[PDB]
Order: structure tokens, then sequence, then C-alpha cells
């Protein structure tokens, strides 16, 4: 019956900086509310109950306070690690309920990406599919353009794009664009190109090969 | 003389009842009209006036422990305290009884058993806790299905708790029910529960 | 020193259930709620239900028909079963420990402390299919460093794990989220940062696990 809003959705605060969530609660529950705090590929992992109660294990830095409906979690002092969503969790009554998640960003300097290519394998154009990849790695921020170009044309509809979770030490992002195309229509060409660019990049970095 | 208590509260070990000299003499005890330091945990007392009638005329008086604290009860957890029996802004608890709850996760089956041998008779009380929710029989007893027997050679009770969120009283829902009996010399009483017995610490022989 | 681990079936077709089973070690499954958490890709917490030791279930009020949480204190062991399972019951399945806690009887509180490691669930009519490992091989590359990897593709269900050189290498090691083709079938890459000089005093090998096709692959990756 108790649903859980929180707030902000989404925030990007540097380390060293003091981080605030908000969660709130439809009708009032007192002290019954938990906090946690995912990482990707993790579960979830419990950082206060009881509303104020820091549990073992966890850094001081993290501090529960609120009553009733109003509640804040509360990092002192952000460190990288701390890269992860953030739930609220009533513990008043079934059928408990989660916050909606706070995905806390961290913000770092300007990093360019490094710029990897690599051509399809004899192994994989031998089954007929040719996957052509460009990697960018290690940068800051996470937007960036990557363009392919075969043979001085542009290309658009065949490369698909995957990101990593921003790193919990450096954080700074990887990226992969994966050109995929038939083994006819692959050998019917020649110069494969990947194009990047990016904020930490003066000009457009291009990497390239020919077969 | 008992000040701002009553009879429940001097009796039971009320920490705002502070009247420990005891004694062995008056006839009459004292009271006010409308005592504030009675039952500090809300609940009802089985045959007070019963017990205050015959509390009337004691000629010979003291305060023992029936069941210590570090001894008695090895395999339960006996630090339980209220807010509402509260002492010096502290939360506290009855003096001469003891709230028995879960250690290591658990509540094993418990039998304890006092044989008189004073002579005399000693009076004997208890309690007996109803939470408001299941969730609070869960936490403290570790069962759903709680029982607690009290038997003598003069009475015999099998208590069967129930939950039941009553009005706020004193900032709480729950109850504790306070019950007592008169051990007559020879007689020897036995306790066995497996959750919900607030066990007596300190009895009384008259 | 409690740890929870979920196993059971990756996939399951439509219309059928979806059991999963949950493993208490270091300690036993005696006085707790013993519940079931899930969370779709990319979507938030969602609370299945509980079991107390002693038998007693609360269930979701929006799962309540489908939902059965069983417990066997004879092995350890509390399952999970959801019935006619549709997309919308693809996620990640969490088994946890809800314990009662309270530091005087007058506040007594609840919390999920312990957490298995979570275990994927997809519902499709499609059959698994184990991928194919293809080596992405440096060049004539940069300073002295050197990117290399791993291409697995055409696999499914997720996950596929992967690790470099039997887990010894783990520094400079991205594998990217898995990307859903066209084709229904998923494709990810697995890339490692290793010094130039590397490449010749050092080997490199990416081990491919695809655990609901049995697949046990690996590749070596050379110049
Ligand atoms: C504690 O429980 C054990 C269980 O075997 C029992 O033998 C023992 O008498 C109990 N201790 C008491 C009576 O306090
Ligand atoms: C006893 O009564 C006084 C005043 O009537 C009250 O302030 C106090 O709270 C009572 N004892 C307890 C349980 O605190
Ligand atoms: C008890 O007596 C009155 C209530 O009749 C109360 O106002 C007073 O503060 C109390 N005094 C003692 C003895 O604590």
């Amino acid at each position: 019956d108790i649903q859980m809003t929180q707030s902000p959705s989404s925030l990007s605060a540097s380390v060293g900086d003091r981080v605030t969530i908000t969660c709130r609660a439809s009708q009032s529950i007192s002290s019954y509310l938990n906090w946690y705090q995912q990482k990707p590929g993790k579960a979830p992992k419990l950082l206060i109950y009881a509303a104020s109660s820091l549990q073992s294990g966890v850094p001081s830095r993290f501090s529960g306070s609120g009553s009733g409906t109003d509640f804040t979690l509360t990092i002192s002092s952000l460190q990288p690690e701390d890269f992860a969503t953030y739930y609220c969790q009533q513990s008043y009554s079934i059928p408990l309920t989660f916050g909606q998640g706070t995905r806390l960003e961290i913000k770092r300097t300007v990093a360019a990406p490094s710029v990897f290519i690599f051509p399809p394998s004899d192994e994989q154009l031998k089954s007929g599919t040719a996957s052509v990849v460009c990697l960018l790695n290690n940068f800051y921020p996470r937007e960036a353009k990557v363009q392919w170009k075969v043979d001085n044309a542009l290309q658009s509809g065949n490369s698909q794009e995957s990101v990593t979770e921003q790193d919990s030490k450096d954080s700074t992002y990887s990226l992969s664009s994966t050109l995929t195309l038939s083994k006819a229509d692959y050998e019917k060409h020649k110069v494969y190109a990947c194009e990047v660019t990016h904020q930490g990049l003066s000009s457009p970095v291009t990497k390239s090969f020919n077969r | 003389q008992l000040g701002n208590c009553s009879v429940a509260g001097w009796i039971l070990g009320n920490p705002e009842c502070e009247l420990l000299i005891s004694r062995e003499s008056w006839s009459y005890i004292v009271e006010k009209p409308n005592p504030e330091n009675g039952t500090c945990y809300p609940g009802h007392f089985a045959d007070y006036e019963e017990l205050r009638e015959q509390l009337s005329s004691v000629s010979s008086f003291e305060r023992f422990e029936i069941f210590p604290k570090e001894s008695s009860w090895p395999n339960h957890t006996t630090t339980g305290v209220s807010a509402s029996c509260s002492h010096n802004g502290e939360s506290s608890f009855y003096k001469n009884l003891l709230w028995l709850t879960g250690k290591n996760g658990l509540y094993p089956n418990l039998s304890k058993s006092y044989a008189n041998n004073k002579e005399k008779e000693v009076l004997v009380l208890w309690g007996v806790h109803h939470p408001p929710n299941i969730g609070d029989q869960r936490a403290l007893y570790h069962t759903e299905n709680a029982y607690v027997s009290v038997v003598s050679s003069h009475y015999s009770r099998k208590f069967t708790p129930e939950i039941a969120k009553r009005p706020k009283v004193r900032d709480q829902e729950g109850r504790i029910n306070y019950y007592w009996t008169l051990l007559e010399p020879g007689d020897t009483i036995i306790f066995e529960a497996n959750g919900n017995l607030i066990a007596p610490r300190y009895a009384f022989a008259l | 020193q409690v740890q929870l681990q979920e196993s059971g079936p990756g996939l399951v077709k439509p219309s059928e259930t979806l059991s999963l089973t949950c493993t208490v070690s270091g300690g036993s499954i005696s006085s707790y709620y013993w519940s079931w958490i899930r969370q779709p890709p990319g979507k938030g917490l969602e609370w299945i239900g509980y079991i107390y030791y002693s038998g007693s279930t609360d269930y979701n009020p929006s799962l309540k028909s489908r939902v059965t949480i069983s417990v066997d204190t004879s092995k350890n062991q509390f399952s999970l079963k959801l019935s006619s399972v549709t997309a919308a019951d693809t996620a990640v399945y969490y088994c946890a420990r809800r314990r009662s806690d309270f530091e005087t009887v007058d506040f007594i509180y609840h919390y999920m402390d312990v957490w298995g490691k979570g275990t994927t669930v997809t519902v499709s009519s499609a059959s698994t299919k184990g991928p194919s490992v293809f080596p992405l091989a440096p060049s004539s590359k940069s300073g002295g460093t050197a990117a290399l990897g791993c291409l697995v593709k055409d696999y499914f269900p997720e996950p596929v794990t992967v690790s470099w050189n039997s887990g010894a290498l783990t520094s400079g090691v991205h594998t990217f989220p898995a990307v859903l083709q066209s084709s229904g079938l998923y494709s990810l890459s697995s890339v490692v940062t290793v010094p130039s000089s590397s490449l010749g005093t050092q080997t490199y090998i990416c081990n491919v696990n695809h655990k609901p096709s049995n697949t046990k692959v690996d590749k070596r990756v050379e110049p």
C-alpha cells in the first residue's frame, strides 16, 4: 500500500563532494525505511536500516536521517567507488515496496579516449560474417561520436554500440562500436575506418586498416 | 506508605517506585486516591483487590530473588526494557520481573521451578506479553504459537497468548497481563514457556 | 559468514513455471524470513514475497496467484515457483534473508541483509545456443599500450561470463554489455589493455562460459 518515491532520478557529483538524496513515503511509516546500494552486476547491498542506523561493514561516510514521510541518504565525502544506484525501501507493511532508484554518477576531468580497430578474423570470415570492432577506452565524459566509413563512404544502420558502466576507480567510460557485414559485402571493399570525435580530442581521430 | 505509587507499582517493581526499605510492618499500606505510578506497562492485573486485601496485614516480610537474572536464564535474553517504565529519562522495567526474549535467534522451551522452603508462604508474581502484531511476536520469541504454563498444587494455568492491536496506552499497543499466586510451604511452582513469559525475578515471603 | 546462492534454469518457456532454489551456507534457516526479489533489466526492484522458517508465507498481491515460496529445513534451502510466466517475468532474481532486529523491544524493525548473487531468467520460446568466440587481434598499436580481445557472438540466452587467463588477468579488462541482434541472439566483446611488450612475453586466452548451453570455450589471442 505504501508507494515510495526517490529524488532525484539521476545526479552527477564530484569526488569529495557531499551528496544528499531523498526518499518520500505516500503515508507515514516512521523509522521503517531501509537504504540499499546497488553496483552494476552485483546484488543490492544494505547501507542503513531503521532510517538512521548504519549497517556494520558500511563506511561511516554514509548517513541516514528522517522520520514519517521524508527521508535523506547522505554521503559526506563522495568516493569513486560510490558510483551506484541507490534505493530506499519501506519495512512498514506488506507488500514491502522499493523506491524507483537514484543513479549517482561521478563527475571527473575530461579524458580523451584511446582508439583501436580490429579487423574481422579469418576464423569468423570462414563462417561468412564480418564484425569490425572499434574500441574507445577510458574516456570522460560519456558523450562520444563514432562514425564508420568504408571506402570513403559513410556508413549507416549497420553498426551497433555498447558502453561500459562508469569505472569504480577512475570514473571513466569505454565503448565499442561494431560494424557487422556479410563476408560478401566485406570483401567487396578495402578501406575500413573508425572516426571518433570527443570533447578531449581537439580534432577527430581516425583508425583504419586495409584488406 | 506508598507515596505516589500504587500497590501494583510497589509490588511489581516500578522504577519510579522507590519504596525499598520495605519493612515487615504496617497493617494498612498507604495509597493516594489516584496513584500515578502503578503498572507502567499497560495490561491487566488479575485479582488486584484480592491482593490488596491479602497484602493488608503483614507480620513478617522480605523481598528475595526467586529467579536470579545471571544464573536462572542462560539460554535467553534478559535485557528487555520499555520507555513506558522509564527511570530518569532512560527506558527501564519492573524491578521484580524479567522480560525474556530470544538469544542467538532462538527461544528454547524453558522450564523453571521454585520449591518453597521458607516455612512461610511466598507471594509469586509474573506476566504474559500480548504483542500488537505477529511481527513483534516473531521478533521476540521466534514462534507464532506460544504457551505459558504456571503450575502449583493450588494453581494451574495454561496460557495461550494472542496477538491483538489495542488502543495506544502509554505509547503502547501491546499488553502485559499481570498474574499472582501465594505459594504455600512445601509446594513447588513450575514455569514452562516458549515465549511471552515475563518471568518472576524477585518474589515476596510473608 | 552466511551466504546465499540462487540455482535453477535460466531459460523458461511461456505458460510454464519458473523454479528457483536458494541455498544457505554458513548458517541455518532457523528463525528468519526467506525472500525473493527480482529486477527486470534496467528497471529497479520488485519484492516477490517471503517465507518464515515455520512455514508462514507473505506474497506480493500482484503475483499472489502465480507464486509459491516453500522452505526445506531438511536441506538448508528454500524455493520459488512462479506459474504461467510471461516476458514480463524476465528479470534477475535474488534470494535474500529478511531478519528482525531491535535495540530495545519498543522498536522492532526488519531489513534484508544477506543477498544471493542473482540468477538471470529469460522467458522465451527460443532454444539455447552456445556462442562462437573470435579473437580481436592487436597490430601496430598506440606509447606502450596494446589492446586485444575476444568477440563472443550469437548466443542465447543471457548471460555469458568471460575471464582472461583463468582469472589471473583482471586489471584493464572491459567486458561490454551484451547487445541483442536482429536475429534474436546476443553478442558482446571483451577487451583488455596490456603492455605492448607483453605481446610475446605472455600468452593471452579469453575464457568464455555460457551455462545455458554447457559451453566452455577458450580462444588464444596472438598478434
Ligand atoms: C538450556 O537448554 C538446554 C537444552 O538441552 C537444557 O538442557 C537446559 O536445562 C536449559 N538451561 C536452563 C534450564 O536454564
Ligand atoms: C509515574 O507518574 C509520573 C507522574 O504521575 C509520570 O511522570 C511518570 O512517567 C510515571 N512513571 C513512569 C512509568 O515514567
Ligand atoms: C508525585 O506527586 C505529584 C502527583 O501527585 C507530582 O506532580 C510530583 O511531581 C511527584 N513527586 C514525586 C514524589 O516524584
